[PDB]
């Protein structure tokens, strides 16, 4: 019926161009620039170089086959209900799930109209806030969305759900849980939740680096957050001017595996020990920076002392470290001494910060020791900070727009981070208004996402710390308890999305907690039936952001990581066409909330009787893209490529510190009332508190907590395999980082093209199976093979795998990443054997420290065999 | 009478599978009348092979992107009985009609590049986007796998042969079983990476790592390679043909010599305590 079109859309993996023809997407590639209209790129001159990114964005694995995510045959076809559940009669609670426990999901439920749907969550919704209060609706999303910022949770689901009820299971730090619970303490960050600011970085290393650690970092496959392949080309760069690559991972990670010019691989939960014996001998040879140190860092003395063993009676030797680990110590001492004497950036993570040894057992430790590394380094320093090549992009830091954390039409001042901008600009106190919750607030009623079963199942719970904490330093260390005094326990849980059987910890218990009776009802809003959400009573179809009208920046969340578009190679900003109807009879999360509030009599307050494409419309207008383009032009041209500030002053990372002079980089902290004259670290003494005050004055006040030290020490991780009894049964230490072929649970199954890359998954006679790759040491031993169907299991559940032998990992160790799609029980729900892929099944749930309230997932012990079949019904 | 070829550059790749998510995006639910039917669920027009190398601690692992070669002296052309031909660009396309009900037409491909599509009872294989290259209206004028890359490993160009066989010797690019003579318009720059094999070592005096030791490798009695130890007192010599070779170490005036057998193998020799 007509001519094929080129429009606009972006992702978790990247900005695309998308070719439509008669209503039917035909292909999604990357942006090529056009130089006619789209400014040009910023230039680095450097050691006799001219370095200038690639006139192109570039995408992820998972977003160049996303369109068999749109088309899916697992897509929600239309509104779902559970067949054995009677809102007037039997509501049968311990059937949920029961489809999946007989290996037929679908089979559980029936269709029914969106007016039915509705009226029966409507129904229920009214009758629960009547008899017990909003509090007693239940409600979370998860930590990813799909990329626009205007439907992003932070602003659709806020500005609606706060309306509505409600109490919110806020999310704990995941991705910062090392860094948010420990570092912080030890150098404050806390806007940041313990990760550094990385502000201008790629000059200062271009021009400066020598060489670069690895540590838990994977920049390839992670990208740091977002940004496809945007910083490949820059360590071609790095690499081309002679800069050592070192990398420190369990596994032989895919930069590694790309650029690596030595690698190791610590036993799981010990790199500390790497850290300390880094340490000890700097300080026996005396190759740090004394000067630096003398002015920057708090209780070093005593923590030097604790570093030479005086105090304890262990000096920190690469030996020591060596039995601890497994890595060499001759080559241990071999890179403190070159770290010493060249020039090194510390990659600590994929981001400059986070890093999967940050959420582990080991989790404070790690995140303190590569604080004290990178310090007694002196960063800040010309050639010497904490920098993992993915961030430090100099883009015009100086224009102003929106990462989705910012929360867009919700102006949520205490869930997102409208309050520092976007809000004021946003609304105006008359024609337009916020949507706050009274609820979601410290004095409401919240739980931890990580022990939501415990809360539905036990009925009570006590914690530390809401959510992200990262008004100040100590926030994380506030006491909350459920139910919350006054408030109500759970009766509703209306689930956005369902992966937490593959993302949370020890995850048999979230399939549990569905069939206690105490939850009288459950519905899921989703895209994708698979996980979690054959366990809803009703079920809603919710679209990807490629059949709705959105508006995004390439990788922008802003919020916890302030101008983290700076890990591109240029700020683009595009308009999320509407490319195709949404598909079957799914609709946008801001229509199917436009519906309710119409049926809850709150249509107008809600919408403002705005669409998405009006709201939209206002949310452009809210940031700086007015001084160079109007909403049509920029509608019409459907991309923007934000222009090159070469005349801006650069202003590094940390070097502020360095100098102890005011901080003058574009950071959000620290808050003024945090320094004296601001100057120093958000920490009371301004410096890098190896000792931390905050914590000591906490174990003062009498909470006892010896996983987290004031001081940063050796803390033997609780799940390791020379620290733990667990370690008898389960000998093998396994690590599971974040998929490299999908956007955690947005990419995989879902029979998608990704479940065919040969890295992915494993066809073994019709099933595709999730992979763990094992050094074919454990392998011979076991009498396994490359291909084979193994059995990995301990306390917590059995998950059935395809092994992959390989030599990327040291022996005694296996991999696995996490993030699973596919549930899929042998036998009963959460008492059997899953095959689907559900690593997390066997991932400690105890929390980092009895006060860090945080997961510790990479730091697990199993035992694998060859599969014999069984379903395993024994948990 | 320009042709098309293609350069792969093996030290580049990542296994991100970007180019293999391209085809399928290009191919799986869509039709090129003319050209190719819909691609077939777990096909690999666009196969990345995967080879490992070495044991723990001192491995390494390699890609080799493999789409269809479209070699100049094509035998499923000469063997196809007019089901697949020859374009004077240099692409060699399965006539999509012609072939169905053919599964021979599989064997007469010594790269075993295509594969058989049950609904459409049909061969099918790379096209190399004949139909986007094909269409003015494709600015990127390139395939989907290389456009698809974000690591740099594809080089797509138009070209005559006689600046291709220039390029060909400058950057000494290869191609798969150059023996078969069948041609291939494919190449690869750092192919060894794949194909041959490495030794290496971890060179220690006095405990500790040893920087600047003098290595040597020889076979027959003949240096065929040098370098010095880096500060992990590491070395590592690629691109071995299969054979025995000799290793000799001259650190601080210490030398120590041994031999290794290289077989379709990398070995590592560990540390050596000098
Ligand atoms: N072993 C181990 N476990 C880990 C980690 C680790 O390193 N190791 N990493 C941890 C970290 S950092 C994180 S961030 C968590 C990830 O935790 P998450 O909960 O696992 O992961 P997501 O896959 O982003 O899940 C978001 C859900 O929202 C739904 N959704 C997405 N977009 C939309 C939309 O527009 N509308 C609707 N209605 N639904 C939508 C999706 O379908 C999906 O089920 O995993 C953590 N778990
Ligand atoms: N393809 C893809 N990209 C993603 C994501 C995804 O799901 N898929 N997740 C996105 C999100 S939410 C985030 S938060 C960032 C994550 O970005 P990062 O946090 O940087 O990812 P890593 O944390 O480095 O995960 C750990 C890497 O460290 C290794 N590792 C794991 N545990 C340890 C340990 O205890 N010690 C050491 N030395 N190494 C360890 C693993 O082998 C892995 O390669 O990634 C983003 N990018
Ligand atoms: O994964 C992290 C990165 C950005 C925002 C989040 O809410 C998160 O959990
Ligand atoms: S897209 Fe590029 S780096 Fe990725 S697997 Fe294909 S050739 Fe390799
Ligand atoms: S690789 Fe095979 S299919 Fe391609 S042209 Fe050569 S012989 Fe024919
Ligand atoms: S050239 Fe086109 S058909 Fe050939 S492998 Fe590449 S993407 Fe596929
Ligand atoms: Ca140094
Ligand atoms: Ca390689
Ligand atoms: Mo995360």
């Amino acid at each position: 019926m007509g001519e094929v079109v080129r429009l606009t859309n972006s992702s978790t993996g990247g900005p695309v161009f998308v070719y439509v023809k008669d209503g039917k997407i035909i292909r999604m590639t990357p942006m090529d620039f056009d130089d006619a209209v789209d400014a040009p790129s910023w230039k680095i001159e450097a050691r006799g170089k001219t370095f200038t990114p690639p006139r192109k964005t570039s995408i992820a694995p998972y977003t160049a086959g996303f369109k068999s995510m749109i088309y899916s045959d697992l897509r929600i076809p239309y509104p779902m209900k559970r067949k054995s559940f009677d809102p007037n009669g039997e509501r049968n609670p311990q059937l949920r799930g029961a489809g999946l426990s007989k290996q037929d999901p679908w089979s559980d439920y029936e269709r029914i109209s969106w007016d039915e749907a509705t009226d029966i969550v409507v129904a229920e919704i009214n009758r629960i806030k009547h008899a017990y209060g909003p509090s007693a609706i239940l409600s979370t999303p998860s930590s990813h969305h799909m990329w626009g910022n205007v439907g992003y949770r932070h602003s659709t689901y806020f500005r609606f759900m706060n309306m509505m009820g409600f109490t919110y299971a806020d999310h704990n730090p995941d991705s910062w849980e090392g860094w948010h619970w420990g570092g912080m303490h030890m150098w404050g960050f806390s806007w940041r939740l313990g990760n550094p600011e990385q502000y201008d970085l790629l000059e200062d290393g271009l021009k400066h680096a020598e060489m670069i650690v690895f540590w838990s970092s994977d920049p390839e496959t992670n990208s740091g957050i977002y940004a496809g392949f945007e910083s490949n080309i820059r360590r071609q760069w790095l690499k081309d001017l002679g800069v050592d690559f070192v990398f420190i991972d369990p596994h032989m990670n895919h930069t590694a595996r790309l650029v690596a010019d030595k690698w190791f691989s610590p036993k799981i939960g010990t790199d500390h020990a790497l850290s300390f014996a880094i340490a000890y001998t700097w300080l026996k040879e005396d190759s740090y920076d004394k000067e630096y140190v003398a002015a920057n860092a708090h209780g070093f003395e005593e923590w030097a002392d604790y570093v030479l063993g005086k105090t304890d009676g262990t000096p920190k030797t690469c030996e020591w470290a060596e039995e601890e680990s497994g890595v060499p110590a001759c080559e241990i001492r071999a890179l403190a001494r070159q770290w010493a004497k060249k020039n090194t950036y510390l990659a600590a993570g994929g981001l400059g910060g986070w890093g999967g040894a940050c959420r582990a057992s080991h989790g404070i430790e790690w995140a303190r020791g590569m604080i004290a590394l990178a310090t007694m380094q002196g960063m800040g320093k010309p050639g010497s900070n904490m920098w993992s090549t993915t961030q430090g992009v100099p883009l015009d830091y100086e224009f102003y727009f929106p990462g989705y954390a910012e929360g867009g039409i919700s102006g949520d001042c205490e869930n997102s981070a409208a309050g520092f901008k976007f809000a004021w600009r946003m609304f105006d106190g008359k024609t337009t208004f916020p949507s706050p919750s009274n609820l979601n607030t410290s004095a409401g009623q919240h739980i931890p996402r990580l022990k939501i079963p415990e809360c539905i199942m036990g009925g009570k719970f006590q914690w530390s710390g809401k959510g992200f904490a990262g008004g100040d330093i100590s926030h994380q260390l506030h006491q909350y308890e459920y139910p919350a005094p006054g408030y109500s326990k759970i009766k509703m849980f209306w689930k956005y999305g369902g992966p937490h059987l593959g993302t949370m910890t020890a995850t048999n218990r979230y399939a549990k907690m569905y069939t206690h009776d105490s939850l009288e009802f459950v519905v899921s809003q989703s895209i994708w039936f698979e996980g979690e959400v054959p366990f809803a009573d009703i079920i809603l179809p919710a679209c990807t952001n490629f059949e709705r009208w959105d508006i995004s920046e390439f990788a922008n969340c802003s919020g916890y990581i302030p101008d983290n578009y700076q890990l591109c190679n240029h700020r683009v900003i595009s308009l999320q066409a509407k490319c195709i109807e949404p598909v079957g009879e799914s609709m946008s999360d801001y229509e199917i909330y436009r519906l309710f509030a119409k049926k809850l009599n709150i249509e107008e307050m809600f919408s403002e009787g705005k669409d998405e494409l009006a709201w939209c419309e206002q949310y452009f207008n809210a940031t700086d893209m007015p001084k160079y383009m109007t909403w049509d032009e920029f509608f019409k041209k459907g991309y923007f490529v934000v222009p090159d500030n070469p005349n801006r002053k650069k202003t590094v990372a940390l070097r502020w510190f360095a100098e102890g002079r005011e901080k003058d980089t574009p950071d959000w902290g620290p808050r003024l009332n945090n320094q004296v004259c601001r100057k120093g670290l958000q920490t009371t003494t301004g410096k890098v508190e190896f000792i931390a005050t905050s914590l000591k004055n906490f174990e003062e006040q009498g909470y006892i907590d010896e996983h987290r030290p004031s001081m940063h020490t050796y803390v033997p991780a609780w799940e390791s395999q020379k620290h733990s009894p667990l370690a008898v049964k389960y000998p093998l230490g396994m690590l599971s980082p974040h998929p490299r072929f999908s956007m955690h649970t947005m990419g995989d199954g879902k029979n998608s093209y990704m479940n065919y890359i040969k890295d992915h998954r494993v066809e073994v006679d019709g099933y595709k199976y999730w992979i763990m790759r094992v050094n074919s040491i454990d392998a011979e031993a076991r009498g396994i093979k490359n291909g084979d169907l193994i059995r990995a299991y301990n306390d917590r559940g059995s998950v059935i795998l395809a092994a992959q032998v390989t030599e990327c990992l040291q022996p005694g160790t296996v991999h696995s990443y996490e993030s699973c799609a596919v549930y899929d029980p042998l036998g009963t729900a959460g008492k059997s054997a899953d095959r689907g892929g559900c690593i997390n099944i066997l991932t400690p749930d105890r929390y980092i420290s009895k006060y860090a309230c945080g997961m510790a997932n990479n730091t697990a012990l199993v035992e694998i065999e060859k599969w014999d079949g069984d379903k395993y019904e024994i948990y | 009478m320009e042709q098309y070829y293609m350069v792969i550059d093996v030290a580049k790749c990542q296994d991100c599978n970007n180019c293999f998510m391209g085809c399928m995006d290009e191919h799986e639910l869509n039709e090129w009348p003319g050209y190719t039917a819909s691609m077939q669920r777990g096909h690999r027009w666009m196969n990345i092979e995967r080879r490992e190398r070495g044991t723990y601690p001192r491995n390494d692992i390699n890609y080799r992107p493999t789409p269809c070669m479209h070699c100049e002296n094509a035998p499923c052309v000469a063997k196809g009985n007019g089901a697949v031909y020859q374009r004077e660009d240099g692409i060699v396309l399965i006539d999509p009609e012609k072939a169905k009900g053919k599964k021979e037409l599989l064997d007469t491909c010594p790269y075993g590049v295509m594969y058989w599509n049950e609904e459409e009872n049909v061969a099918q294989k790379c096209t190399m986007c004949a139909h986007l290259l094909d269409d003015e209206s494709w600015a990127p004028k390139m395939p989907r796998c290389a456009h698809n890359c974000g690591s740099f490993v594809y080089e797509f160009l138009k070209t005559t042969p006689e600046a291709m066989a220039k390029k060909v010797e400058e950057e000494g690019l290869e191609v798969i079983k150059p023996e078969l003579g069948t041609k291939p318009r494919v190449y690869y720059k750092n192919l060894y990476r794949f194909e041959k094999n490495y030794v290496t070592a971890g060179i220690l005096v006095q405990g500790d790592c040893f920087e600047g030791a003098k290595v040597v490798l020889k076979s027959g009695g003949k240096e065929v390679a040098s370098a010095e130890t880096n500060f992990f007192g590491e070395f590592k010599f690629d691109a071995l043909d299969n054979g025995e070779y000799t290793v000799e170490i001259d650190a601080d005036g210490k030398s120590y010599s041994d031999t290794v057998v290289i077989d379709d193998k990398s070995v590592d020799l560990g540390f050596i305590k000098l």
